[PDB]
Formats: structure tokens, sequence, C-alpha cells
RNA sequence: GAGGUAAAGCGAAUGAUUAGAAGUCUUGGGCUUAACUUAUUCUCAAACUUUAAAUAUGUAAGAAGUCCUUGUUGCUUAAUUGAACGUGGACAAUUGAAUGAAGAGCUUUUAGUGGGCCAUUUUUGGUAAGCAGAACUGGCGAUGCGGGAUGA
RNA sequence: CCUAAGGGGGACUCAUGGAGAACAGAAAUCUCCAGUAGAACAAAAGGGUAAAAGUCCCCUUGAUUUUGAUUUUCAGUGUGAA
RNA sequence: GGUUGCGGCCAUAUCUAGCAGAAAGCACCGUUCCCCGUUCGAUCAACCGUAGUUAAGCUGCUAAGAGCAAUACCGAGUAGUGUAGUGGGAGACCAUACGCGAAACUAUUGUGCUGCAAUCU
């Protein structure tokens, strides 16, 4: 009664987007904005802190774009973290502090800019924007990408942000998306802050739900539990943890089990090969005879 | 009444390629230009931000300002009797490198690795291009090959 | 009325045809283009035979209509109504202008008429029929001649009926089960597209 | 694999919508509004009618409609007091080809609340829509995607969890 | 490099359009007609189009070039990065396609003119016109001479 | 013609069709699916635009100051506009 | 080789209908004290990685698949066209000479390639 939609003129006529917005990944529209460099500074790269956040990881990468794709200047992920001593809560506001610290470090320490922009050693929770030092190189520039994660103040890419800010790298932003930002009152509560940057909403979670739920505490604390690790000795994990972070940014690659060969060829035993010309061709004349 | 304003007559000249709207691939917006390159000039519809006027829509120019997002380019335009130097602001969607330099930049790169083997060989070389020459004589081979003859054919009609 | 043709023989203007940019235009005289047994299958009139223009001109829907009529008429009084499937195969799409219908100030003109625009070769009616009846429909398409301008041939098609085969392609595509009816036109094989709708539709497909 | 016995393809309520269709504008609409508030518990909204039409004595953007989506065990709780005015028996023709069904009472105090004179009575619209782990897939932002055919919720699935988790009737 | 005219296309979008056939009417009436849907069919577009010429058109084919080394700045870079302009060094007449070149470049000053017309080809209005209006070129005007008997 | 129909940011996706829901029916409101834009973008027409240039929301005055360069029409004068 | 993050080109990558998927990743998935946003913790925010699942997403494979791309003793040196004649023809138009040269059609083949970082039976 109604016309079919998907005629061969809708698929011939159809312009498919980009592959990367087809995924559902990339907004072009603000990678442009991101990207673009002044064309007066004719090779000098953008450096953009890209966030991501999966279910279990904390990805940090310093991307530079170039024609042939992107490149990595450093990374840093979530699960590094327990090599710094944290091992719970990868996904925590106050592990994507960690990680953005980490990165911050990382690079840092890459470039040569260690003694120069330490940054907030003593974190208080206070906004601050890397400063440069007269007669010396100014502080590694980088814009934060979001992607397509929203923006909303108390956000964990806002974390990541105040990590590699106090880690010495210069990442302009404003503080009115950090959690404790009295949005009446325009002015941060650097307590909150600080709270929040040492796990203080977790502990405080702890505390309130040991002595109402203890079975809930049970299972969503678990692993706190076998660790004999409470509320008050939460915020060292984290104060450690950045201490650490500063001794030793250096990327260390997890020792591979097996080989590259040795993971292409387990690989390549789960992989369907493509049918050839004369396998299909085949497979047609033995439809066509089982037809008749 | 005659319209003569500053768009008309490019209602194809400016439209998007067939299956080719929307947004600008970012190679456009990674591409460095400096003052001196030679660039084509093609309007993109879809920026009327910086665009060209139809005239320059098919020309090629030198690059000689850069600026935050465009640059200016010379083109000379015949008025009369004599060129006229234009010097247009383009944003950088509209521009594009000329594949010409590449091209003769390669000549003149192998003409100086060839000079200076053949100096290396104790031998001459000669640099000039030449255009293609008549072809030498040759024996054709009719083994396989023996000549078939054609005939016109005659009239028929196919409907 | 209406001027003699001659004022409007030649394609000398740009095609007009009616649009939103003019919309006040007249009907074509011809509006059936299709006379005697159009619902005939495709195997009960083999012989096809064509008026075909030898001349770059343009005809009106008028003498369309005319040359329609006489060789319908015609056919139909020796052989019957239902021996011959005729189809007049130029439509009038191009609007001629009349001005009269001051001096020369402001003389763009008023849609006047239709006329179809013809090339060298191109076929204006086809008369699909049998063998047996060739004589027939030949002297019903030379008496058409008379009422269009310019030089016709009367064309003996190679082809079967309306299809674009041979007379012996279409013969062995049929013995061969790679034709099926469609009412008064056929459908042929497919070698591309989904297998077994393409054998369901041509059962007697022979493959090779 | 591939199971059909699988976990994850368990039906079950997304969401139960609680619409009144008030013609007008004003003390009506707002008391409509008040029964949707007593009977989820939750603040309805009210659509406006997209156009004019002069023989429905309504006009663009004027205040028509009120309705109301309540999810998890409250949509249960509201779906079953429905159904018992429907005294569990629903049509075929009551679930779409997508997999949802709905109904709609005429009465608000045959489902179980004090009648008040100054309220009045207003009938109401009840629409559930289906549908298993994973919809996320379809309205989550990053790399929104579509849902399986498989695991798609259709008429004949959804006609046969009613009337097993129900035991309600479906007339064919 | 650019182009969207000729051609082409319409079982490709838009718009126009001839004919049957098979289904659905469940939201048309009296087996029936008419609607739609599906796969087909005839024919079209200066102000339609996926495609797309020929002719015409932009740029380049070096010494003011290419490569190597390292100076200036308040611009730019996280930078010791660049941008621009440079010092110093190497590559010599096949110095980097053809053909031609009573030489190239530059300046001042002033006359007449600012009714045009014709031919081929492209082309608009008009039934057409030794009609009216455009495109490119060549002419007449401004030009005699041989031919078209005669004739811008 | 417009204090937004200007500027910035964010969120959302349009025309239409199908299948469903009391009054409710061809057209009210609700829901899902399909939907390359077949919608909308002040006004002619053409071009352009889909995580937007469209719809809705939040904040605003870059519709500000200074005087040069350039493009179109062009005599490479003015005006308008960019 | 698989996977993730960020990409380049932007369908050989899209679309429809099926099937398979080890490891890790990704994902769905669980919860609401806290920052935050809603008619609705569905989306968005936060928390746990604890209770579960490859069902879906994702990836690959299948189809005389639709589409798309490429190629060509396919059509066709056809249509068109630059240049020429005191060529033909009443004309409409056409042929010839020196050049350039399509589109549809037909057939065949293919169905993402790839850069940086990290990771994995
Ligand atoms: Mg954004
Ligand atoms: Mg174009
Ligand atoms: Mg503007
Ligand atoms: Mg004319
Ligand atoms: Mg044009
Ligand atoms: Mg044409
Ligand atoms: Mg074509
Ligand atoms: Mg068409
Ligand atoms: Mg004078
Ligand atoms: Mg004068
Ligand atoms: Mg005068
Ligand atoms: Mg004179
Ligand atoms: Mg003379
Ligand atoms: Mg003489
Ligand atoms: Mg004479
Ligand atoms: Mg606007
Ligand atoms: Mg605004
Ligand atoms: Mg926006
Ligand atoms: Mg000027
Ligand atoms: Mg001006």
């Amino acid at each position: 009664m109604q016309k079919e939609f998907r005629t061969s003129a809708y698929h011939s006529r159809f312009q498919t987007p980009f592959r990367r917005r087809q995924e559902g990944k990339t907004d072009y529209y603000q990678r442009k904005r991101l990207v673009t460099q002044h064309k007066a500074k004719y090779n000098s790269p953008k450096y953009r802190l890209v966030v991501r956040f999966t279910n279990k990881d904390i990805i940090a990468q310093i991307v530079s774009a170039h024609i042939t794709g992107d490149v990595v200047f450093t990374a840093a992920y979530a699960h590094e973290l327990p090599r710094y001593g944290i091992k719970y809560g990868l996904t925590n506001w106050s592990a994507a502090y960690a990680v953005g610290l980490l990165v911050a470090r990382r690079a840092l320490q890459k470039l040569g800019l260690d003694e120069t922009y330490t940054g907030v050693e003593e974190v208080e929770g206070e906004f601050e924007l890397t400063e440069a030092v007269e007669d010396g190189p100014r502080p590694f520039k980088v814009f934060l990408d979001i992607g397509l994660q929203r923006t909303t103040t108390g956000a964990r890419v806002f974390g990541v942000l105040k990590g590699a800010s106090d880690g010495g790298l210069y990442v302009p932003h404003s503080p009115n998306r950090f959690p404790g930002w009295d949005i009446e009152a325009e002015e941060l509560d650097a307590e909150l802050l600080r709270k929040y940057i040492f796990g203080g909403h977790v502990a405080e979670y702890m505390e309130e739900l040991l002595d109402d739920d203890e079975e809930k505490y049970k299972s969503i604390f678990k692993n706190y539990i076998e660790e004999e690790i409470e509320s008050e000795d939460v915020e060292e994990i984290y104060a450690n943890a950045h201490e650490a972070i500063r001794a030793d940014p250096s990327f260390k690659p997890t020792e591979k089990k097996f080989t590259k060969e040795q993971y292409k060829a387990e690989s390549k035993k789960y992989r369907q090969q493509k049918l050839t010309r004369a396998e299909r061709q085949a497979k047609v004349a033995k439809k066509i005879a089982e037809f008749k | 009444g005659k319209s003569r304003g500053y768009r008309s007559g490019t209602r194809y000249a400016f439209q998007r390629d067939f299956k080719k709207h929307g947004a600008i691939p970012l190679s456009t917006y990674l591409k460095v230009y400096k003052v001196g390159d030679i660039v084509d000039i093609k309007a993109n519809g879809s920026i009327q931000k910086g665009m060209p006027h139809k005239y320059y829509h098919g020309k090629t120019g030198i690059v000689y300002n850069v600026t935050k997002s465009s640059v200016g380019v010379i083109i000379n335009k015949v008025v009369g009797n004599r060129y006229i130097e234009k010097r247009v602001n383009l944003r950088v969607e509209h521009v594009k490198h000329s594949a010409c330099r590449q091209e003769f930049l390669n000549r003149v790169k192998s003409n100086a690795a060839k000079k200076r083997e053949a100096k290396a060989n104790g031998e001459t070389v000669y640099l000039k291009r030449q255009a293609a020459k008549p072809r030498g004589s040759r024996i054709i081979s009719t083994e396989g090959n023996i000549p078939q003859t054609l005939a016109p054919v005659a009239y028929e009609t196919f409907i | 009325a209406r001027r003699p043709a001659r004022c409007y023989r030649y394609c000398k203007n740009k095609p007009y045809p009616k649009s939103r940019y003019n919309r006040a235009v007249p009907d074509a005289k011809i509006r059936i283009y299709d006379l005697g047994r159009k619902k005939a299958t495709v195997d009960e009139f083999p012989l096809c035979i064509h008026l075909v223009s030898n001349e770059l001109e343009q005809l009106s829907s008028e003498a369309l209509e005319a040359a329609r009529i006489c060789a319908n008429k015609y056919i139909t009084k020796v052989s019957g109504r239902d021996s011959f499937h005729l189809r007049v195969r130029v439509h009038p799409f191009h609007v001629l202008r009349i001005n009269k219908m001051q001096g020369m100030r402001g003389a763009w003109g008023k849609p006047h008429g239709l006329a179809a625009r013809v090339s060298i070769g191109q076929i204006i009616m086809s008369a699909r029929t049998k063998d047996s009846n060739k004589d027939v429909v030949i002297e019903g398409l030379r008496r058409a001649r008379y009422k269009f301008p310019g030089q016709q041939k009367i064309i003996i098609s190679k082809k079967w009926g309306f299809t674009p085969l041979n007379r012996d392609e279409y013969i062995a595509k049929k013995t061969n089960g790679e034709v099926i009816d469609d009412g008064a036109y056929v459908k042929f094989l497919s070698r591309k597209g989904n297998l077994e709708a393409n054998l369901q539709q041509f059962p007697n497909y022979q493959y090779s | 694999s591939d199971k059909s016995q699988n976990v994850m393809r368990e039906l079950r309520i997304e969401k139960l919508v609680l619409n009144i269709c008030v013609g007008e504008s004003g003390d009506r609409l707002t008391r409509a509004a008040k029964v949707l508030e007593q009977l989820s518990g939750q603040t309805p909204v009210q659509s406006k009618a997209r156009y004019t039409v002069r023989t429905f004595g309504i006009r663009r953007n004027e205040k028509i409609a009120v309705h109301v989506t309540v999810r998890g065990p409250k949509a249960e709780e509201i779906l079953e007091r429905g159904l018992k005015v429907k005294e569990y028996q629903l049509r075929s023709k009551n679930f779409s080809a997508t997999g949802n069904f709905g109904f709609g009472i005429d009465e608000h105090i045959d489902l179980g609340i004090k009648y008040d004179p100054s309220i009045g009575i207003y009938g109401m619209d009840f629409y559930v829509v289906m549908g298993r782990a994973g919809a996320r897939v379809t309205r989550r932002k990053r790399a929104r995607s579509t849902i399986g055919n498989s695991h798609k919720t259709n008429k004949e699935d959804t006609i046969q969890w009613f009337k097993t988790r129900y035991d309600a009737e479906v007339l064919d």
C-alpha cells in the first residue's frame, strides 16, 4: 500500500558519513576547532589531552594531529596505577586525578621540564594555572579533549584536568566545573575539591554505608575489606600514590608473555577466510543442480 | 532587469560535489602554506566566509600573506590590454597546493643527480627534455599473424 | 485559427515544454498512443513495421492525431480492429508560440500548440501484427505518411514484435526458458541477483 | 553460541507512560495533572497542540494533554492496578509490531483511588514499552547503534510474556 | 588545475509522460471498475540531472634555481622549534622543452573617434523579413586590382 | 524585517510513513520502528547546512573603538556590499 | 593477527538477511551516599568491578544479494565536436578531408586500506 523506501536509488544516492562519525566516536566539529592551528604558526602543532573513560579504564593521551594520522606524545592509563599503589576504584574521580598527574609528570620528564614547572607540590584543592618562569621555557601547553562526554560540574574528565594541571602542564581551564563549585555564589569550595582529590567522597560512602547497610558494604567494598583498608587510611593511598608518581613517572611496559609472532599465530586460528571465486561459483552451481 | 550581483552565475560552480557535501576533512586544515607557495583556488560552497569571487574560481597564484585562517594570493588578471595584479584573501578551505611545483622540482633533483653521477663516471649527459620524435624503422613478424583482409560492409537496418 | 504547419516545421527554438514557467498551455490533440489489440501477448504479433523519420523536423499533435486515426481506420477496416497493435512513438512536448493571436515591441508569444521534435532515423509509428497482415499494415502506414510533412520511410523490423531481440534470438531465448510473459510485454532472465528468486521466476531455465 | 535461553534476553518493562489528553487548557488540565501526580507520585508534564484544529477546539501551542513516565517497580504496580480494571484481558490488537502494548481506562477511580467532586473523573491511557537488556545501545550518546534482529522485541514474544507473567488473556 | 555547454540519462533524484501485467484495499464505489504497491513499458526538459566532451581557459618548465653550513628579531614555539631576511660553500654554457624574435623595456604629450554595417559558424525574439538583438573570427567602412555579366 | 531572526555554548533531530493507546474519528495527545533531509533556516531564486547553519535551553551585546589593506561593479574613480 | 584509544583517506568502508567469535579489550551489566541532571538515575552524573552475560553492541564470514569501486578487442572510434571546400541538397539537413573524442549499455573483478600509542592464548 505504501512505497518501499530502501530502493536501489536510495542506496545509490546515499552519502555515508565519515567512518569515525558513523562509528559514533569522533565529533568532527569539535575536532576541527581543537586541531586547527594558526596558519602563521606553520608546523608548530597543537597538543591535545585526550581523556576517555571506559567501563574499566581511564585513558589519558597527549596527541598532535598530522595528515597521516594522530601521533601520541605520551599516554597514561588507569591500569598503571596499581604500580603506584592504587589497585581499587580505578575509575574514581581521584583515580582520574592520579592518571592526569601521571601523564603530566611523564610528559614533563620526557621534555626535560622537571625541576622547572614542578606544579602544586602541596595539593590543597585551590584553583591554579601553571605559570611560566621568567627567562625560561614556557610550560608545555595542552588543551583538553573530552570527546563526546558531557560537560557537567563534577565530571571525572575535569578530574584528569586537575591532575594534569597540578602535575605541571599548562592546561587552560576554569574552576566552575570542579566538584565543590557553588553556582549561586560563584566561588570554589576547595575543601570539597580536596576531598574529591583524595577520595573523601568514597571514604564517606564507606563510613556512611558500614553503619547502615553492612551487607551492601560487604558487596560494594569487598576488595577494601579483604585488603583491610578503612576510610581513615583511604586518603593516604592516594597521598602516597601521588608522591610515587612524582618520584618515578616513567613508563614501564608490561613484560609480554608471548612474542608478536606467537600472538599472531594464535589469533590467526580463529579467523574465517574468504571463499575463493571458484568456491562460490561451485556453490552456486550445486544449488542450481539441486534445484534441478 | 539585469542582475550582476557578487555570486551571480555560480549555481553549479559553487555546488558541492555529488555525495561530497557536509563537513570538511581536516587535512584541509592541516596543510601548511608559506609565502611563495603556488596554490589553486576553488571555492567551497559550504564555507561562505573568506570565499573567493567567481573570477578566481579555477585560478592559480602565489601566496604572499599568511594570517590566522587565510592566505593572501596574487593573481594576474587581464583588464583590457594589460594584466593587473590582484590580491585576494582566501580562507584555506578554498585553497590547495598546486601539483606543478612538485613535478618541476623533481626534474631539478633528477637533473642534479644525473649530472653528478655522469661527472663521477666521466661522461656527458643531455638534460633538455625532448618532444616525441617520429618512430624508427622496424620489422613486423607474421608468424601467427598473417594479415587478415577486411572489406567495407554492406548497408543494413537493425531496427 | 491554425497557421499552416510550414510556420512551425523546423526545430528553430530550444525545447519549450510545460513547466512551472509556462503554465497556460493547451492539450495535445493526440491523447491515445496505443491502438488495436494492445493487450496481445508478445508471441501473438511477431512482425513489426515502423514509420521512421528521415527528417530533423517538428510534427504537430494535430498531424500525429490525423495519422494515427488514418492508419487505425484503414487497418481495422481491412483486417479487423484486433489484428494489430499500433503505437505512436513520439509525444508532442514542445510548445509552439504565436504572437498576433504594438508591432514588434513585446512580441513574446502565447502558447499556440504542441509539436514533437523528431530526429533523422527516429521511429514515429510502430505496428506489431502477424506476418500474413504485412501488406495491410504497410498500407495503413503508407496512408498515414500523407498526414506528415517531410520524408518518412516504412521499415520492416528485424526484431520480434516490440522486443529488442531479433526474431531468432527471441526464439532461442524462448525455447531456452529465458522469457516470461508480463501482459503485453515480457521479462527476460537475469544471471544476477537472488539465485532462488531467479530460478523460481523462470522455472524452465536450462542452465548451462 | 547464540542461545535463545540466555539470561540477557529476558523481556521486562522499560517504561509505562500515562496519558490524559483533555482537549482544553485551564482547570480541567490542572486537575488531570493533579490526578496523574496522585497516581504516580511524580510531577507530570503538559503537552501542547502541534497545530490548530477548529473541529477539536484546540490551537497551536495551547496546553492540551498531560503525561507522565514511570519506570521500575512503580511502573509494575500501576500496570497491574490497571490490569485489574481491564480484568486481565487485552486484545491481540493491543500489541504493536514493535512489541509494545497499551490500553485505556475510562474512569480513574476504577484504579483504586479516592474520588473527589472537585477533581472529577478523567479517563486515562496506559502504554507499556517492552525491552530486553542492552537497549542502552540505542539511547547512549557515544557509539550509539541499533539492536540486533534476534534481540528485538516483537508482538508474539510480548504476547507470550504477558500471558505467562500475568496469567491474563489476549483475545485474538 | 578549473568548467557543467554539446552529447547522454530517465527499469538514477526533481518535474512531465503512454500501455498493459501481478498483488493489496485493511482507510472506494457499483463480478466489476477506480485507487494505490511491485516488477516492467513508450516518450521528454532553457530556467532537470548521476555522467560528461571538442573548442576555449589558469599556472609551471631554473642562476632572482636547487642543495649544504649557521646569524638577527620585540613575531612564533614547550623548546635549542619555526617564520622571514641574511653571511659563507657547491653545482657553468644541454643553465635544464619547441618554433620564432626589423630587439627589449620605459616615459611624456596630443589628434580623430565614441551613428556602424556585412559573411561563415554559435545564438535570442519573431510566421518571416534586404527585420530586431548578442558571441568568436574575418571583412566593408578606409580598398584599388583579377573573377562572380552587373553589385561596399 | 529582526534585542533576536545578532554572538557564544550546550542538548536534541527534521518532512513523512507504518504499527499500537479511553472519549479520539482522516486531523488533538502518548509509544516504538523506519526515515540523506524528501523538513526548517524573515522575505525572490539559487547555493549551503544533520552530534548543524535546523528545534529548544542558558549566558550575553562583536550590531562596540581606531584607522589602514583587499574583492566586486571599475576609469581599476565614487557609492553600496563583502 | 585480535582488541582498545586517537586518527588519515571518507561506501572496495554503506545497506538487507543470516552465521560464527578462543585471549584480552570493549560492551551490556550492578548501585544511588556523594558532585550533577531529569516527568522518569531511561539519557546525563557519581559509586562498586563487587552479583551476572556474550543475548545485544562490536568484529569477521556467508549471498548467481542491493549499492559502491575498478577494469575493458563491451558499446564505440558511435554520439558530439575544432578546422575545409565555388562539396551534395529547393530546403530540412547530409557526406567527405585533416584532428579531438563521450555517456548510457555490456562483461569481468573486488567489497576497506592504513598512521601513532597501549595491550593480548
Ligand atoms: Mg562540544
Ligand atoms: Mg563544480
Ligand atoms: Mg556574515
Ligand atoms: Mg527562435
Ligand atoms: Mg550554465
Ligand atoms: Mg542536450
Ligand atoms: Mg548520461
Ligand atoms: Mg526521471
Ligand atoms: Mg579631443
Ligand atoms: Mg573621446
Ligand atoms: Mg556622433
Ligand atoms: Mg564613415
Ligand atoms: Mg579589399
Ligand atoms: Mg572586376
Ligand atoms: Mg551572376
Ligand atoms: Mg540565524
Ligand atoms: Mg542567538
Ligand atoms: Mg550547537
Ligand atoms: Mg576598487
Ligand atoms: Mg568599492
